[PDB]
């Protein structure tokens, strides 16, 4: 399963975190930390797995934020690398060319993009028309 | 794909749109904004023509962030800086000499063939300038220029174009064209630097009078290179010099010191300058272990090989070198380096003091090179020996593991210095074989029970106490209690052959060392063959280790001593060692 | 949205020092209560905005002891924008109060049996992100009812899917397995693949305590799979990414049936062939596009059909043909796929139905890692290498593998050389070529040799000794490079002592050269060595008197006969007068051959 | 005060100071820390006339289910480089800490292992330590895990001695002492009686214990020093002990 | 001289940087990081020689100064530079600590390029450089 979802910038600052596992604040401070030092420090030669603790991180690059999902060492690498960027796309439709601010000014809604894509450490939906769709309806509402 | 890569909207969008703004103020703040975002790692390339646009202006404050971040694309790529090149030039004959300069220090701090041609004269008249902060400025970047691929020959009418402000009304200029000559100087050709020479020294050591903590050191590391002739030259050379305790300490100090001792080659008593000069020389020295931690560290390198060179000096000096409780780790240890390379056979006094007070504290490491230290203080001082051993005992009375341990060792070598002098003291040494976990403590006592057997009865049981494990034992420890044992049968057969059996049969037949093996089998060769010329070939008067310990070979240490400023005089190292 | 909240913001990220943002958020908090506490109470707008700042200084770092009352009342708010930033807040900041506890569930309770499938979908996340064991016991019972009634939305019934997932993962007793069961089941055949996609993860992880019960799923599974993988250009256009049909609900499904063994009906285990092969097939086809995301997207399938064949071990040729895809995987740019498909073959070497034909592509294996730049998919390769070793390739291997060493990084080095010299070990054909690899793994990275390692090279020549001219050139021609390092300087220096007879007779290696080179070395050495070659200088002024004196004359000087060092001053004078005293049949006696070495 | 009562004295002032570290350690086949931490305490034992004011000083490396960088001081203990205070007599904890980064782990753990089909099972374990040649680090013990279907076992090993417990389902290894910058290697051939029948062997992690004279943070004691104004005695005349105990705490390496 | 002067912070990240000599590239960065901020059982010096480059460095509070070249530099010269650099700083903000670093980015950019031209140590005493320095230092307590 998902253990937590993280973006972050290449400064170390996190634009979101999500988490599907108990940690206490300490802790979630330092997961933050420890995956920043990992993932910052590798060139494009990498491959985008590596081991993490007794998990393991997949993630990738889109400029100057790090989208980063951590699972379980069994977990499909390329399910998740590619649902990253589903998710990614779905971000891109939503804020229309999504940008670092528009998750930080609008971080709130991240969190629905998310559970609508995520749920309880599990792919929930994928598909980019349905999520949108929700999405704007969920926008329209008082 | 291009996710975050939006150029219509965003931080960068923002960012440009104050870029644009019209009031100045704003601007500035865009370009700070944009300053600090290459400093995190942004990609801020996308803005490079609105930033560029901000240096059309009168405000001072305005074009100066620019160069800074025109000056973060000089080193990153050279490239991005190519493309503000023609309002470069039109900014160095400005108004205002703080702009002036600003073009040539960040025009000299590019690195690709494009820079060539726009700047060739620019800077020929930045160094005909009539502002000094510009002369200074032209004149470092003439070396900067250098540094670019190259020979050129119109560069024939650029070293000759430096040489002129060596000769300047501004000690800043000078000693900096200076600086400038020496490293490019070093990318070596011979006779470079022009031998207007006895001229340009009298212009050097005039501005060094007047000069800036940092302008002087230029000048006094580029003086050492050269050789006078004959030889009163040297005096007055010398006799300029002398106000170094100066300044920046110690780069001012040590670069002088470094001219102060190559030309110590003189006919020298014949006048006592010589005696005048090494009176001077030992105050500023001592004066650099109150400066700041780090310095010292290469103020006692340095000191160190000047020690052994000219012992005469810091010989009064002593005091100077005890230790502080707070002293980082690497200052206390060059400290005793050098406490022991002054240990007069008078000073042993306090100095032996000294030691004991730090064989007693809680650093460990430090603790364990003291008391090495005492060691060879006996060893280098005959009539200490005495006092020494005596304090040695003390401290391995405290029952301090570590301490103990390290006393053994040391006393071991001192009973070789000082053979057939400390022997009751074995008795008590042996007392403490309890507690000797470490490989070369161990190997110590066993070499003393040695050597010195048919001093000793229970001997024996002693080196038998051994042979249990013989395995689970320093492969040094084997070898030692090897030859140990051989000893002890070389002057009591029939009594010891009860053990000396297992012994050559545990390095030949058990071991799996073949150096080991090697040894048994020579011993086994020896001893059952011949039981008299065996006695010849190991218990032979072996010479008496003279202390060659910290000692530098004498020809190596006048390299060391032609660069005592740099870093070879930190490493005591030649420059081979990195070309 | 909410200006309020924007500016806080753009106040923040305007700031120009830690100082300035610290007193920019203790003022907010200030306002913020205030207007809680304040006698004129709040709009909705305003509770809601905020909660909303509240929950954004938290998530800057800053503490937050206040808020939590405020953040329930808008749960029971009828606005959605009011309901979905209280319902955040207390996501993200889960408090003890159980006081509070019972409003939340309350809210839960309503939001629920509310028939609003928005609010419904709320309250689910709520649970579902939370967990808590009163959540639990509140709704544990009502989670499974809303997942099979007939009439509930499917987004809902995806959320509740993964909801009662994490309450079996949190409170398995509060889950026990009911009667609806085989209505989660036919959720496999549901037409929403979200909704499918959901179950999948629920049914997989309840299948692995639970397998008699869910059994069922196989089946429809399998149907799924295929009609999924055989489906048209035209067919799933919500689930195609990057031309391939449905690649994350596919993953699963292939990932549930890993809970069980081979289907037991014939036709399925024929219908699931069918699938995989076809699987299988797609891999071989050229990608319908040259983004990335396209082969991402069909290997992640392609990789957990592979995991199935492993798994049920039962197919030998799918075994097979997967390790031919995974081979042709290796020569890729791609430095995931080289990665993975190293992964998985090593998986695949431990089978028998599969050992042999992974055999098949060391030589691919070889060029990827003579060619390789990540430092994991060296290290990985080289693993393989290791599983892939037996008789047959032994030699080929251990060659390569010195081979790359010669020139190979250091982030490398120590692994190789300790598998170098284990499968020298293992399957040595001839003491010679053992000899030969150890002598050369000595030279290019004795740094990392063991020392057991080194005995045991010197150790063997004797018992087979026809080996000694041989090592006693090799150990020379190494020796005399200016490069050169420490345990070489060792078993070059004891061998020469030893057998430097034997290649004596070339004047480009004579006494006085062999002696000098080993010099050279000398004083570059630590004290043991020295003792070690002090040992060799003897035996030379025995072997060879033709060079006694040049060698007499370094025993003789100060920095060997004066030395700090016990055992290297004990030697020296030892030697020194050895060579002096007593006779020269004496010095034969005692530096004579050496004798072997006994057994195991 | 009120942890220091009045007018202690004492014939020989002495101080004991006892670093007391546990090194943990989750490592790859590959030798990748995955996550690595040191719980540490400095334990003194203070035997010191009157009332002394000591001043603490040591290196860079502390600063003031996931570890978390920490460090906390006795009650006595005031702040400002250095550490001081007025000690309470006998022995106390004048700090807890733990560290994260930076770690000297003593051992690297290789492990080689080979599932030939389903019925052999070949592993090859090699420790190397990792410190100062003139150290020695004892109490070594390498822990194995064996599948649950072990028919049986054989197992060579060159240093030290090791043998199977099959109520633990383990190879456990031991040696009794060993220096740094040492390697050593066990071999082991394990035979399978195979059930399974679904579920390749769910592997277990390979622990060590031992036991080192340093400290697997760094921390280095560099200073300590008494003063005590109404009395006699001097720092000079104060005797002083260091010890270093590293213990392994945790220290697993996947295999 | 002076070939390249990094500032890190408390976990070896170049917090604000001025390479001076295109002698020294990346691998200069990582190796100063790697055995010196991360140092394991090594005996520190404040000078360093690994891949045949030199490296200086001073400590305050919890920031790493580094001086770098691969020329046979005066040693003496670096640590003087070094220590006035700190003093020119902290009358500029006070505390030279990884908060007070960070607020002022642009003003450490810009006493660099006036202390220090090609990496030769200038006229570098604070009242002197109220002309030619056009920023102010975001001072907090
Ligand atoms: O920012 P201010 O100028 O102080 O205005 C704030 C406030 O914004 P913050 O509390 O978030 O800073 C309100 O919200 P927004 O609508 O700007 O988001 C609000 O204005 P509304 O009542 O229109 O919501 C309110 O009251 P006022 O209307 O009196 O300006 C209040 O100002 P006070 O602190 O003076 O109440």
């Amino acid at each position: 399963m998902i253990r937590f979802i993280l973006i972050q910038n290449r400064a170390g600052k996190t634009r979101l975190a999500k988490w599907y596992m108990q940690f206490d604040d300490d802790e979630k401070q330092k997961l933050i930390e420890e995956v920043h030092a990992v993932v910052t420090v590798r060139d494009a030669k990498h491959t985008n797995f590596v081991e993490f603790r007794n998990f393991k991180i997949i993630y990738r690059r889109y400029a100057g934020l790090y989208f980063c999902i951590c699972v379980d060492v069994n977990d499909n690498n390329l399910a998740y690398l590619e649902a990253i960027h589903n998710f990614v796309e779905v971000l891109n439709e939503y804020f229309h060319n999504v940008c670092e601010l528009d998750l930080v000014f609008n971080f709130y809604k991240v969190y629905t993009v998310v559970d609508e894509m995520f749920l309880a450490g599990e792919i929930r939906e994928t598909s980019q028309t349905k999520v949108l769709k929700q999405l704007l309806m969920l926008q329209s509402l008082e | 794909s291009k996710y975050f890569t939006t150029n219509k909207k965003g931080e960068i969008f923002e960012l440009k749109a104050e870029l644009n703004n019209e009031k100045k103020e704003k601007r500035k703040e865009a370009v700070k904004k944009v300053i600090a975002a290459m400093t995190v790692g942004k990609d801020v390339s996308s803005l490079f023509p609105d930033v560029v646009n901000c240096m059309q202006t009168d405000n001072l404050e305005l074009k100066k962030l620019v160069y800074l971040y025109l000056m973060n694309y000089a080193k990153s790529q050279p490239d991005m800086a190519i493309m503000a090149v023609n309002s470069f030039v039109k900014d160095c004959e400005d108004p205002n000499p703080l702009i002036r300069a600003l073009a040539v220090r960040t025009m000299g701090c590019i690195r690709v063939d494009k820079i060539t041609e726009y700047l060739c004269e620019p800077l020929r008249k930045c160094l005909k300038d009539e502002d000094p902060y510009v002369r200074k400025t032209a004149a470092v970047c003439v070396a900067k220029l250098h540094d670019i691929n190259a020979q050129m020959v119109e560069d024939q009418g650029f070293l000759d174009s430096l040489r002129d402000l060596i000769a300047d009304s501004n000690p800043m200029v000078v000693a900096n064209a200076v600086a400038a000559l020496s490293e490019i100087s070093e990318s070596h050709p011979n006779s470079n630097l022009l031998d207007l020479n006895p001229q340009n020294i009298n212009k050097l050591l005039t501005a060094l009078n007047e000069c800036t903590e940092w302008g002087q050191i230029f000048i006094l590391d580029c003086l050492s290179n050269y050789n006078p002739k004959d030889d009163r030259e040297a005096q007055s050379i010398c006799e300029r010099v002398t106000p170094r305790l100066s300044h920046a300490n110690s780069a001012v100090v040590l670069s002088a010191v470094k001219v102060l001792m190559k030309f110590l080659e003189l006919l020298p008593k014949d006048s006592d300058y010589y005696n005048m000069l090494l009176k001077k020389l030992a105050p500023p020295l001592v004066t650099l272990l109150s400066g700041e931690p780090e310095v010292q560290y290469v103020a006692l390198r340095n000191i160190n090989l000047i020690v052994q060179k000219r012992p005469e000096i810091l010989k009064q000096e002593i005091k100077v070198f005890f230790v502080k409780y707070n002293d980082p780790i690497y200052v206390k240890l060059e400290k005793l380096d050098i406490m022991i390379r002054l240990a007069s056979q008078a000073n042993i006094a306090q100095v032996l003091a000294e030691l004991k007070e730090y064989a007693t504290e809680v650093d460990v490491d430090f603790v364990r090179k003291a008391v090495r230290a005492i060691g060879r203080c006996a060893i280098k001082v005959e009539q200490s020996a005495e006092r020494c051993v005596s304090t040695l005992l003390d401290l391995i009375q405290t029952k301090v593991n570590y301490v103990v341990q390290e006393a053994i060792v040391v006393i071991r070598d001192i009973f070789r210095k000082y053979p057939n002098k400390y022997e009751s003291i074995i008795a008590t040494l042996c007392e403490n074989l309890d507690s000797l976990d470490e490989p070369d403590a161990r190997a110590a006592m066993i070499w003393i029970v040695g050597e010195y057997a048919e001093r000793i009865d229970n001997a024996d049981e002693l080196l038998e106490s051994f042979l249990e494990g013989f395995h689970d034992e320093s492969t040094q420890v084997q070898l030692t209690l090897l030859t140990a044992i051989v000893k002890l049968f070389l002057k009591k057969p029939s009594e010891t052959q009860e053990l000396v059996q297992q012994v050559l049969s545990l390095a030949t037949q058990d071991s799996d060392n073949p150096d080991l093996r090697d040894r048994g089998y020579i011993y086994w060769r020896l001893l059952s063959t011949d039981p008299v010329t065996a006695k010849e070939v190991v218990l032979s008067e072996k010479p008496l280790i003279s202390e060659e310990t910290d000692l530098i070979e004498p020809t190596l240490l006048d390299e060391l001593i032609c660069h005592i400023g740099s870093l070879a005089s930190v490493y005591h190292k030649p420059p081979n060692a990195f070309v | 949205g909410m200006r309020g909240l924007a500016v806080f913001i753009s106040d923040i990220r305007n700031c120009k020092s830690k100082e300035a943002e610290i007193k920019r958020i203790n003022k907010e908090l200030a306002n913020i209560r205030s207007k809680f506490k304040g006698d004129k109470a709040l709009d909705g707008y305003s509770k809601k905005k905020y909660v909303c700042k509240l929950l954004f200084i938290f998530l800057l770092g800053h503490d937050i002891d206040f808020g939590h009352m405020e953040a329930v009342n808008l749960l029971s708010s009828n606005r959605y924008t009011e309901k979905q930033i209280g319902y955040l807040f207390i996501s993200v900041l889960v408090n003890s109060n159980s006081e509070l506890i019972r409003l939340i569930n309350n809210a839960i309770k309503n939001d629920l049996a509310s028939r609003n499938p928005t609010f419904m979908g709320l309250a689910l996340h709520c649970i579902a992100n939370v967990g808590s064991r009163e959540m639990a016991e509140a709704f544990a019972g009502e989670i499974p009812k809303i997942l099979v009634a007939g009439d509930t939305m499917d987004s809902v019934k995806q959320s509740a899917a993964l909801c009662l997932l994490r309450l079996y993962r949190t409170s398995p007793d509060l889950v026990p397995m009911g009667d609806w069961t085989s209505r989660v089941v036919h959720l496999l055949n549901d037409q929403h693949l979200g909704v499918v996609t959901a179950a999948t993860s629920l049914i997989t992880t309840l299948a692995q305590k639970n397998p008699e019960e869910f059994k069922t799923s196989v089946s429809l599974a399998v149907s799924r799979l295929s009609r999924i993988v055989t489906s048209a250009s035209t067919d799933l256009q919500d689930y195609t990414y990057y031309f391939v049909p449905a690649p994350w609900l596919s993953v699963k499904l292939l990932r549930l049936l890993q809970c069980y063994p081979p289907p037991e009906d014939p036709a399925v285990r024929g219908r699931l062939t069918e699938c995989l092969e076809t699987i299988l097939n797609k891999a071989q086809e050229p990608p319908k596009s040259k983004k990335v995301q396209h082969s991402n997207a069909k290997n992640a399938v392609l990789f957990e059909a592979i995991s199935l064949i492993i798994h049920h071990d039962s197919e030998p040729n799918l075994l097979v043909r997967a390790c031919n895809q995974l081979g042709q995987f290796l020569q890729h740019r791609e430095t995931n796929l080289r990665y993975l498909a190293l992964e998985s073959m090593c998986t695949l070497a431990s089978s028998e139905f599969s050992h042999e034909a992974v055999k098949t592509h060391i030589e691919t294996v070889i060029n990827a890692l003579k060619t390789e730049r990540d430092v994991s998919v060296r290290q990985r390769a080289v693993d393989l290498l290791y599983a892939m070793c037996d008789r047959s390739n032994a030699q080929q291997i251990v060659a390569e593998m010195l081979s790359y060493l010669e020139t190979a990084d250091y982030s490398i080095r120590e692994e190789i050389v300790l598998k170098v010299a284990i499968l020298a070990e293992k399957y040595a054909v001839d003491y010679t070529w053992y000899v030969d690899t150890i002598l050369n793994l000595i030279r290019i990275a004795g740094d990392y040799v063991s020392e057991e390692v080194w005995y045991r090279v010197i150790q063997i020549v004797i018992n087979r000794d026809d080996v000694q001219g041989y090592a006693a050139k090799t150990v020379f021609e190494a020796l005399q490079a200016p490069a050169c390092h420490e345990n070489l300087v060792k078993v070059g220096g004891y061998i020469l002592g030893e057998f430097g007879n034997l290649i004596a007779g070339d004047p480009r290696s004579s006494p006085l050269i062999q002696f000098n080179l080993l010099h050279s070395k000398f004083h570059l050495c630590s004290v043991p060595t020295r003792a070690l070659l002090l040992s060799t200088y003897i035996k030379f002024v025995n072997l060879f008197p033709e060079v006694k004196a040049t060698i007499q004359d370094v025993l003789r000087s100060d920095s060997q006969l004066k030395n700090a060092d016990v055992e290297l001053q004990q030697r020296a004078v030892e030697y020194l007068r050895l060579s002096t005293v007593a006779s020269t049949d004496i010095l034969a006696t005692v530096l004579e051959e050496m004798p072997p070495f006994p057994e195991r | 005060i009120g942890w220091r009562r009045e007018g202690i004295k004492y014939r020989r002032n002495e101080l004991f100071l006892d670093v007391l570290e546990s090194v943990n350690l989750l490592m790859s086949p590959q030798g990748q820390v995955l996550s690595a931490h040191v719980s540490g305490r400095v334990v003194m034992k203070s035997y010191l006339s009157g009332m002394p004011e000591c001043k603490f000083g040591m290196n860079d490396k502390i600063v003031i289910s996931i570890a978390i960088d920490d460090c906390t001081f006795h009650q006595c203990v005031r702040l400002s480089r250095s550490i001081s205070f007025i000690p309470p007599d006998g022995e106390f904890e004048l700090m807890r800490y733990r560290t994260t980064k930076d770690i000297i782990l003593p051992f690297r753990v290789i492990p080689l292992v080979r599932e030939v089909g389903r019925t052999k099972l070949e592993v090859k374990v090699v420790i190397k330590s990792n410190f100062k040649p003139s150290l020695l680090a004892q109490k070594i013990e390498v822990r194995i895990p064996t599948p649950l279907n072990t028919s049986g076992v054989q197992v060579i090993c060159m240093k030290g001695k090791a043998k199977y417990k099959a109520s633990e389902n383990a190879i456990v290894w031991k040696i009794k002492r060993m220096a740094g910058m040492k390697e050593s290697q066990i071999s082991a051939e394990i035979e399978l009686l195979p059930t399974n029948d679904k579920k390749k062997w769910a592997r277990p992690p390979i622990s060590m214990n031992f036991e080192v004279p340093f400290a697997p943070s760094g921390l280095k004691v560099r200073y300590l020093k008494v003063f005590e104004p109404k009395l006699n005695y001097s720092d000079h005349d104060v005797i002083k002990w260091v010890r270093y105990i590293g213990r392994s705490g945790i220290y697993e390496t996947r295999c």
